[PDB]
Formats: structure tokens, sequence, C-alpha cells
């Protein structure tokens, strides 16, 4: 009512947007705005003074440098990288052969949060995350378990050591903010895939050095260990080669669960071809036995790419049904690809 | 809305109080004293002003390098400001509230005792050591196997008697644009001296303790500044520093910090780590969780996993009820989980046995 | 709307007027710099190859309603490997020119980092510009050199760009949205083997970049010869056979640099001899 | 940041010379002791189309360099 | 009102009339660099239309490197 028509005359019309430097128990707050300016602000209104804390943005009324209201504005560089969303149409039911592998991780990710009643009454509580890996180049097949996880709660994916070591640091602080922002969005899932920090050869741009790289990773462990945060921000690690990472990383996490990705057998590969070709239309003469017999140590995306190139070649004839001669001639292209060099 | 109603209704008295002190801009550092009435002062505005002070402030209270308020019109000194340094790095350095009480110990006795008397007893009974002094020691050093790194400090958090202490993370000392760590390490010391006996703890000193010299090129120069400025500011004579010390890392390396500590530090202890008869103690703490059958023997299971510290046997108690949920069992029978416990120790030792003993060896 | 120029009044400090701003023009600045337009009429010899890339690029732009009919996923990216050569850079913006979609290049120095955010992963905020404007084509420019042929510093140095396209394709397939976003590789050898070590044959489109050929030299010779006044007594058959190997960019060296001798001779029309001069000029440095 | 602004000023003159395209008029000659620090955008064709490298003196140049000083 | 032009500001122009030191008879060694530079400098500057005749766009870009010498 009258207060809205009162306090507005004090702040307006012009006002500046500064930053909070430090607070004094005398209700005088020291503000800093562009460029390099200080002051004593004491206001009893709209505060919220305890939730502000130094290091946040505050308004400045021209007369005289008073803060009428609080502003939390994001935006921010890091907040942009977490969303959105995906909520992908794919599910954990579109993959097969890892049922024995997936059972434990699916359980472990749905162990907390959803289905809490048997979890909370048992008093186990293993909230250190999970650790993934496999050969030869998989780990995306383990990401095919992250899509099902993207269907539940909140998800964030941070991959590759380039985002830290491309320039000088400041080291982990880029990760340190990911922890806290995920705490503000808790519960959320943070997935990290292919950690090359110790496996990289040449750093990006001009930065050093091999041992500083290690120290930012070690501070990542203490962040992850950790002292002292109980929040999740559930963390999942994944890579191709676990031997590169130091055993110093395993005790803090993941001490309870780590999975290994086995190579698929004949029955699994048959399932894989089934799931991809479900949407595709194939000729009657295409058989699933000879295909998986001729292939040796191939993942889902390989049998995927051969079908993609079969349909691409079938587009030259503008045919939606891929014949077995076209399928085999297309298969020979990726077969010659891996066998050329 | 009612609290915001009364919150916005105090601006009528606030605007009357808004006339004074709102011209106090800005904060300015003094330079020299030519005489008693007149002082030269510098401000961030880049204009250095020589000016007098207000008659409400005693001139004997202003010492060189004290920041004070100013009435821009007359430029005279208004009110001094105690706080000076630093931006948000300090507030991030500060920690509060307890957790992880003493009941969370895994059976270590002589360890926890000998480190209790270095820190907690001097501040618990100060008159005792001053009477019978001699003098309490400066501080300690922690390291060894991972179980249990860094949790022992949480014990001091919950056992802290009155004044909270500050914990510090190691890797934040070293930063891009060399010369930021110099200000960094210095300011927290002055803060501590105002904090009257508050504790400062650096984790993973091995990151900033890289020793010593290499051919070329530095390299360790920006590292050596951090450590050596640390030790130099640690070897100052005033006070110094009453705030005691606390240190922890992983490996005993490197030699330079290790050769500098025994002069200024003492009481280096090594883990220990679960003794045979002590391994069961971790099982006694974790026994309060879930439900322990009266026929379960902890001493039998404990010998089957040497060198596992407390983490791995925590995952033992964890995988008990974990695999019990999948089998719908409410309580974990001793014979049920051990079949998965030999598997959970061996299968995780297959790729790596976790040789922390080899990390420093 | 944010990020628009607006007049500011003196008294109330209000918004007097609305004025237009420039944000993409700074992007297209380096764009038109780094690459010209080069429509299909300015390229020759890749007819067989542009046939291959046409179905890859045009399908998500125009056809996709048949994608679900054939149950085939959209292609994520494509690569061009072969001795330079030229046109692999031109073809990208040529297809994008006929697609009307915006053309975006990777780093980019220096000034792609400042224009887009302050500091970050740098593969996200850029992707936020490509999300703002779709469809858009992403190109890898360039880090193709013999420098940089060591496979020690050169590999690990470009392998962060290979990690760029890795995590970008990992984005496209894993999360975010939606289609039309593609990546193009232009390089020759060496780190092609490192990318196929990072690419376990999964997934990408394989397109070879061919060396210049005789019959490929004829038509392209005429193409670059379209802008310089000359008589018709010039035999394009014999002149192309004299230049085996070399590169695509050598064609322009021939034509252009031959023009200077004619300008020294003051002749308005050039002669066959004068072009055959610059032939030798470009064969001495080889 | 002012150095970055003056290299965006180098880009701004890089834009102004596009203002000079075409015909009338300007002439820009450029030399450097080390070309490894130059950004590819400057050496890119369309703006600096000529790269002239100073060769090490040779026998033909020896006799000329001796005649001129003598 | 705007600048005439041109009254500057800074630098300034001229100052080169009382200079330069010596003519080109000094350095006679190169002869392959001068043929490039001369054709890339004085020829486009003297005749602008001669380039438009033949249909070649004269560049303004001149880059030098190699020292020492
Ligand atoms: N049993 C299965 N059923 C269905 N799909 C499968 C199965 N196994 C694997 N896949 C699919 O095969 C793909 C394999 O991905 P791939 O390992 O080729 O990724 P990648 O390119 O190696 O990733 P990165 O480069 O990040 O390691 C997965 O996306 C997964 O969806
Ligand atoms: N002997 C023990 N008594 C009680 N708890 C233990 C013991 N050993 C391990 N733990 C528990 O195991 C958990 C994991 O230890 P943690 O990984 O934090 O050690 P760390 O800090 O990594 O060691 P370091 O700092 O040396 O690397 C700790 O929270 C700790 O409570
Ligand atoms: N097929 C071709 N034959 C001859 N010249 C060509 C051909 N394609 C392009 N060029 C010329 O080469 C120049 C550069 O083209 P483009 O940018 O595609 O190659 P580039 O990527 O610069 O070469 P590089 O890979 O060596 O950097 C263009 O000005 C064009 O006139």
């Amino acid at each position: 009512e009258e207060e809205r028509s009162k306090v507005d005359d004090l702040r307006g019309t012009p006002m500046s947007v500064g930053t909070l430097e430090e607070i004094i128990d005398d209700n005088h707050a020291i503000v800093s705005t562009s460029v390099g300016s200080e002051h004593y602000v004491s206001i009893l209104s709209f505060v919220d003074k305890d939730l502000l804390e130094p290091g946040c943005s505050v308004l400045l009324n021209h007369k005289v440098h008073a803060v009428i209201g609080v502003l939390m504005d994001d935006t921010d560089p890091l907040v942009t990288v977490m969303k959105v969303e995906k909520a992908p149409q794919e599910t954990y039911a579109d993959i097969g052969g890892l049922d024995n592998q997936i059972q434990e991780i699916k359980e472990s990710v749905e162990l907390p949060l959803t289905h809490p009643e048997y979890y909370e009454e048992m008093g186990i509580k293993p909230p250190k995350g999970v650790i993934l890996y496999g050969p030869p180049g998989t780990g995306k097949t383990l990401l095919a378990k992250a899509v099902a996880n993207q269907t539940s709660a909140t998800f964030l994916r941070v991959v590759g050591s380039e985002l830290i070591q491309k320039y000088l640091g400041d080291g982990p602080k880029l990760v340190r903010e990911l922890f806290r922002v995920a705490e503000e969005h808790a519960p959320s899932i943070v997935f990290i895939d292919e950690i090359d920090a110790i496996g990289t050869k040449r750093y990006d741009s001009n930065s050093g050095g091999e041992r500083e790289i290690q120290r930012t990773m070690l501070e990542l462990l203490n962040q992850l260990d950790g002292f002292d945060s109980r929040g999740d921000v559930k963390v999942i690690m994944a890579t191709n080669r676990i031997e590169t990472l130091d055993p110093a990383l395993i005790r803090p996490g993941r001490i309870d669960r780590k999975i290994e990705f086995p190579l698929p057998d004949e029955k699994t590969k048959k399932r894989i071809f089934q799931i991809h070709t479900s949407r595709m239309t194939l000729a009657d003469d295409v058989t699933l036995d000879d295909l998986i017999m001729a292939k040796d140590d191939l993942s889902g995306a390989d049998i995927k790419a051969i079908c993609t190139e079969a349909g691409l070649m079938a587009l030259r004839e503008r045919r939606m049904k891929v014949t077995n001669e076209d399928f085999k001639k297309s298969k020979e292209n990726v077969l010659y690809k891996k066998q050329e060099g | 809305a009612p609290p915001a109603l009364w919150d916005l209704a105090a601006d009528k008295q606030t605007l009357q109080s808004e006339q004074p002190l709102q011209v106090a801009r800005c904060t300015k550092i003094i330079n020299a004293d030519s005489e008693d009435p007149k002082y030269i002062i510098n401000v961030k505005q880049f204009a250095k002003f020589v000016v007098d002070l207000s008659d409400q402030v005693a001139p004997t209270d202003i010492e060189e390098g004290m920041r004070v308020g100013v009435d821009r019109n007359k430029y005279q000194i208004h009110i001094p400001l105690p706080p000076k340094i630093d931006p948000t790095v300090t507030m991030m350095q500060v920690e509060e509230k307890p957790d992880v009480t003493y009941s969370d110990v895994g059976g270590c006795k002589e360890q926890i005792e000998k480190l209790r008397e270095v820190v907690e007893t001097p501040l618990l009974h100060p008159e005792r050591f001053v009477n019978l002094g001699i003098e309490p020691p400066k501080g300690v050093l922690l390291f060894g196997p991972p179980g249990t790194g860094k949790t022992l400090c949480a014990r001091a958090v919950a056992n802290r008697t009155d004044a909270c202490f500050i914990r510090v993370i190691g890797s934040e000392l070293v930063q891009k644009y060399v010369g930021e760590g110099a200000r960094m390490v210095r300011e927290l010391f002055e803060m501590a001296r105002t904090k009257k006996a508050c504790l400062i703890f650096f984790d993973e000193i091995d990151a900033i303790g890289g020793a010593r010299f290499d051919d070329g090129a530095g390299g360790d120069n920006e590292v050596q500044r951090t450590m050596l400025e640390l030790i130099n500011q640690l070897d100052g004579f005033d006070p110094r520093g009453n705030i005691k010390v606390l240190m922890a890392t992983n490996r005993p390396d490197t030699l330079d910090p290790a050769l500098m500590r025994p002069g200024r530090l003492d009481r280096k202890i090594e883990f220990s780590l679960p003794d045979l008869e002590g391994r069961t103690h971790i099982f006694k703490i974790h026994a309060r969780s879930m439900s322990v059958e009266r026929d379960i023997r902890f001493e039998l299971l404990a010998r089957l996993c040497p060198n596992s510290t407390g983490a791995e046997i925590r995952s033992v108690c964890t995988e008990a009820g974990m695999f019990a949920i999948r089998a719908r069992r409410k309580i974990a029978t001793e014979k049920d989980f051990l079949e998965a416990v030999n598997k959970v120790i061996k299968s995780y030792a297959k790729f790596s046995a976790t040789p922390r003993y080899m990390t420093y060896n | 709307t944010p990020n628009c120029r607006v007049a500011l009044r003196n008294d109330s400090y209000t918004l007097h007027k609305i004025l237009p701003n420039k944000v993409d023009p700074l992007v297209s600045l380096m764009m038109v710099e780094k690459v010209p337009d080069s429509t299909y009429e300015m390229i020759g010899g890749l007819d067989k190859q542009i046939k291959e890339i046409k179905e890859v690029i045009e399908l998500p732009v125009k056809h996709p309603e048949l994608f679900e009919a054939l149950g085939i996923a959209q292609p994520k990216g494509v690569l061009l490997y072969g001795p330079p050569g030229t046109g692999k850079t031109l073809l990208a913006r040529a297809v994008a020119h006929h697609t009307d979609c915006t053309f975006i290049r990777v780093s980019g120095s220096e000034l792609v980092q400042k224009f887009i955010g302050e500091g970050a992963r740098m593969v996200r905020e850029l992707f936020v510009m490509a999300r703002e404007h779709a469809p858009s084509i992403i190109f890898m420019d360039e880090i193709d050199s013999i420098g940089s042929s060591r496979l020690e510093g050169g590999s690990g140095g470009d392998s962060e760009v290979q990690r760029t396209m890795l995590e970008l394709l990992n984005q496209l397939d894993g999360f975010e949205a939606t289609k039309n976003i593609k990546v193009i590789m232009a390089t020759n050898r060496i780190d092609i083997l490192d990318s196929a070590l990072l690419r376990p044959g999964r997934i990408d489109r394989k397109i070879e970049f061919p060396p210049p050929n005789e019959e490929a030299r004829l038509d392209i010779l005429k193409i670059h010869s379209r802008k310089m006044n000359l008589t018709r007594g010039i035999n394009l058959r014999k002149i192309a056979e004299l230049m085996p190997g070399a590169s695509g960019a050598e064609v322009k060296g021939v034509c252009t640099e031959a023009g200077m001798y004619a300008l020294r001779e003051r002749r308005v029309h050039v002669t066959q001899e004068d072009f055959e001069m610059a032939v030798a000029k470009v064969m001495q440095k080889d | 940041g002012a150095d970055r602004e003056v290299q965006r000023i180098l880009l701004e003159l890089l834009n102004q010379m596009d203002g000079f395209d075409q015909n009338v008029n300007v002439k820009v000659i450029m030399a450097t002791n080390r070309a490894d620090t130059l950004d590819p955008a400057l050496l890119r064709p369309g703006r600096l189309d000529r790269k002239i490298e100073f060769p090490l003196p040779d026998r033909r140049q020896k006799r000329l360099i001796f005649s001129t000083i003598t | 009102d705007v600048l005439p032009p041109e009254a500057d500001s800074s630098i300034m122009m001229l100052t080169s009339d009382q200079k330069p030191d010596v003519m080109y008879a000094d350095i006679g060694g190169m002869d392959i660099q001068k043929q490039e530079v001369r054709e890339a400098v004085e020829l486009p500057l003297t005749h602008f239309e001669l380039y438009k005749q033949i249909g070649i766009d004269p560049p303004r870009g001149v880059l030098m490197y190699g020292p020492p010498g």
C-alpha cells in the first residue's frame, strides 16, 4: 500500500548495481562497485542481510550508495552448462546383455531417492556414487544407462579434462563450483566420463605441468572424499582404462561399487541387432545368425553404423527396405574401414 | 508479508539516520604521520589526501596502515575500520558447526590420545601447562595410509570447546598469475592473530610442498615461493603465533618441508591403521546400523581382510544389507554376506590392491 | 529484450529509444574472413564427393520425415582426410550456403573466447549460440600442419579439439537438442590415426579428400581463369599435364601470379606463354 | 585487456581496410623479426596476400654486398 | 561540425619530406625481393585501372620476415 509508494522514492529513479565487499556488525556494509569504490550502507529494509553474505550483488541508490534491494542474477557461466535436459526417449529397456551388469547400478541409482522405504529402514546409506569403465572404447554403452537416469531427478554431465587444464588454474575451482551448484539443485546426478587427466600427453594451449595436473586431480579427490559435505550431487566416474588412475582415488570413492563392461556374446549381439532393426525394415532373406557369426568383438554402435550406411545406400535407390545384398555390401564398408588401417 | 511490512516501515527512522555517516566513503589507507594533528592518507580513488581527524576519535588510536572513514566534503577522518583483508577467499576458508564426534574412532588409543594432548588439553586447561611449564608443543603432522585421513580433524571439530577453528584446502594456495599466493598465505595469519588461539589446518601439503630444484625451467619456482613463504612466515618471532598449527598430507615427501618441520613442529605419528584386535572396533561402531544377529562373529571376519583400514570394512557392512535387500532378507545372516565379502575384497583387489604403502615407497 | 542497444535519457535515466545491436555480425566477421562464399559454380572435381555429402547434410534439413520411416538415426558428423589440396574448407560453407544455415567455425584464436562468455568449457556457450540459431554447421579450423606432425605435442594438442568434437557428439547423442547440428573434419594424415584411435569406428561418416587429378585440373583451371582477360589460343589440355601433384591452391598461384608478368608487359590481353611462365615459378619451390 | 582492445583495434583497422576495398586507396607494408607469434587471421589471404621472406645472403649476394660497401 | 579533414589528433603526417637517408642504389644484393616489392607497391599505386583491365585485384598485403640479415 503506502510503503510501496514510499520506499520507491528513496531508491529511484536511477540506481547502480554494485557488489558486497564485507559486512560490519554495526549494520554498516562495505560495498564495492565499478570501479574500486567503498562506502558504509546501513538499511533495515528488504534484508535478508543474513542470507546475502559478502561476495554477492547489491543495488546502489545514487544517494547515497544505499542498497534498497537484493539481486541474485543467474545466468552465470557455469549454470548454463547443466541444462537442459535431456529427458531422452531412450530407456534402459532398449539395451540387453548387461542385465547382470545393469541390475546393480540401476538398483544403486534408484536405491536412494525413489524407493526409499526399504533403504531408510535398513540404515545402510552408501551415498558415494558409482564408478564405471570398460573396453575397448565403450563407456557410452554405460552412458546408455545414464539416459535412463536422465529420466529421473536431476542430471548433469561434465566430461573431459580439457575444461580445467586448457589454461592456467585456479585448478579445481571450476569443479568446486559444480559441487555447490549441484547442492542448490540437490538431489542431482553428476556424471563424469573418460577421465584423461593422467592419460593425456600434450596439454591444451600453454599450461603446465604434468605434476600440477595431478594436484588439481588430488584436490578433486578431497572435494569428492570429502570433508565436510554430506550433499549429493551424486557423482559417477567412467573411463576406458582404469589402470591410469591412481589407487589413491578408490578409497574415498567408489569403495562400494565399480562395474566392468564385458564384451558381448552371440546371444547378446543377436539381441542388439534385434533392438536396432526393430524400427528398421529389412528383407526376408536377412538372417540374424550369419551376421553375428561373421562379426567378432563389436559393440552396439558398430552394428548400428552398418545399418545406418545400409539405409544411406538404400537412399540412393530410394528404398525403405534394405535388401541383404545391399546390407552385406554396406557391411563390407565399415568392415573395410576398421581393416584398412 | 507482515515481517516485510514492519521491515519497510523502519525507513522513516532510517532516513533520519541516513543523513550522517552515509558520506563516509571511502575506505582509505594512511601513509605517514608528519605531526600530531596532521596525517597523510591514500585512497583507492588514487588521490592521496593529507588531512586531520574528527574530534570524536582519539588520535592515539590511529596507527600506520589503519583504514579509516572520511567525510568527502572536509576529507577529515571519521571512523576507523578494523576489517581490511580479504575478499571471499577468507569466508570460504572459515568453517563452523561440529560433526563426527569421538564415538566415531576405530579403536586407535595411543594415537588419538597423544594428539589430544597437543591441541585440546592446552586450551582446555591453559593454567595447568603454564604453571608446570616448560611449554606446550607447536603442532603435529598426520600421514600414512588413507584410513583414516582427514576424519581425525572432524574429531577436533566436534570436540572443540568454545571458539570455532578454520580448515584450509591445500590446492587453493597455488594459483595462476603468480603473486596471488603471497597475499593469500600472509593475510590468514593476521586474521588468525585476531582470532585468539583459533586453529588453522592445511590439507594435502604435498601439493604445495614440491621440493626442491630442477635444471629448467621453473616449474618449482612458483611452487617454492608458496612453501618457502609459508615456512618463513611460520618462523617469525611474533607472537608466534599462539594459534598453534595442524597439518596433514598423504606421503611424507618432500624433504624440504620434512627437514623444516622438526625445528618448528613435533609429534609426527604414523597409522595405525587397524590392529588385528582393533579391526573389530570398526565393526562395533557399524554394528549400531541395520541389525546384527547374535551369532555373528566379528573377529572371524576381521582377520579375513588385513590392510583394509575402515573404509573397506564399511563397505563390508554396507554390502551385507545391500545384497540383503536384493534377496528381501530383513537381517543379514553371517554366512549370507561373507560369501559376498570374500568376493568384495578379492574382486576389488584384482585390478588394484590399493598399495598406499607403495605410493610413498 | 536483453542484449540490445537502447538510448538512455539524462534525467530519469530511462530508455528513450530502441536501437539495433550486432552480435552475430561479430561471428560472421571472422566467418567471411576465414572463408569466402564459394558457391557450387566455383568448385570442380568433387562432383562424385559432393554427391556423397549431399544426402548426409540435406537429409536433416529437408527430408527428416523419412528418417523415422527407415528407422535410421541422423548422421552426427563427417570427415575429410587427404593431402591439401583445397575445397574441403570451401565445400563446408558451400553446402551451408545452399542450405541457408549459419556457418560456425571452432577456435578460432583468441576473440572467440572473449566474445562468447568470460571463461568456461567453451564448447557449451558456443553451442548456446548454435542453439539460438538453427540450423547451423560446425567446422574444425584448422590445426592441420606438419608442425604438429610429431604426434607428441601435435597429437595431444589437437586431441583437445578431438575431445571437443567427441563431447559435442556425446552431447548430441546423449542429451540437449535437437538436430541440424553437424561437424566437419578437414585434415590430411597423422592425427587422423589419432582420431580413429579416439573414434572406435563409432560413429562418423567417412569421406576421402582426393589429390588433384588431370581431368580435375582442367575444369577447375577454367573456373579460376574466369576472372582474368585472355585470348582463346590457350590449350588447357597440355598445360594441366605439366603440373602433376602439387596442390589445389597451386592453381591460383599459376593464374594470379602469371597476371603480374602481363601487367609488366602492359598487355591488356594475356598469352598462353605467360601462364606457362608461372607454371615453372610454382615448380621451383617443390 | 587494453592490449586485447588494441588487438581488436588491429581487427578494427582490419575492418577499416575492408573499408578501403576496393580501389582508392592505401598501401600497407609489414615486417617482423619472428613470424611464429603472428595470428593466422592477419596472414590470411584476402588481406595480406603476399608473404616475402628475406633470404640469407648468397654468393651472388656476397659479391654485391662487397661491392656496395667498398 | 566535423574534421576538415585532416587535422588529426596524433602522429602526424609529413615529417618525411626532409628525409629519407639514402636512395636505393645502396642495396643491390637482393634483386629477387625488389622485383616482388616493386610490383606489389609502386605498380598498383601508379595505375589503378590497369589491374581492372586484366581483371586481377591488386592486394595491399605486404609481409616481410627473415632477419637477420
Ligand atoms: N546390448 C546393447 N543393446 C543396445 N544398444 C547397445 C548395446 N550395447 C551397446 N549399445 C549401444 O552402442 C553404443 C556404443 O557406444 P560407443 O562405445 O561406440 O561410444 P563411443 O563413441 O566409444 O563413446 P566415447 O567416444 O565417449 O568413448 C552405445 O551408445 C549403446 O547405446
Ligand atoms: N580406523 C578407522 N576408524 C574409523 N573410521 C575409519 C577408519 N579407517 C577409515 N575410516 C573411515 O573411512 C572413511 C574414508 O576415509 P578417507 O578416504 O576419507 O581417508 P582419506 O582422507 O582419503 O585419507 P588420506 O587423506 O590419507 O588420503 C573415513 O570417513 C573414515 O571415517
Ligand atoms: N578443387 C580445387 N582446385 C583448385 N583450387 C581450389 C579448389 N578448391 C578450392 N580452391 C582454391 O583454394 C582456395 C582455398 O580453399 P579452401 O579454404 O577450401 O582450402 P584451404 O582449407 O584454405 O586449404 P588448406 O587445407 O591448405 O588450408 C580458394 O580460394 C579456392 O579458389
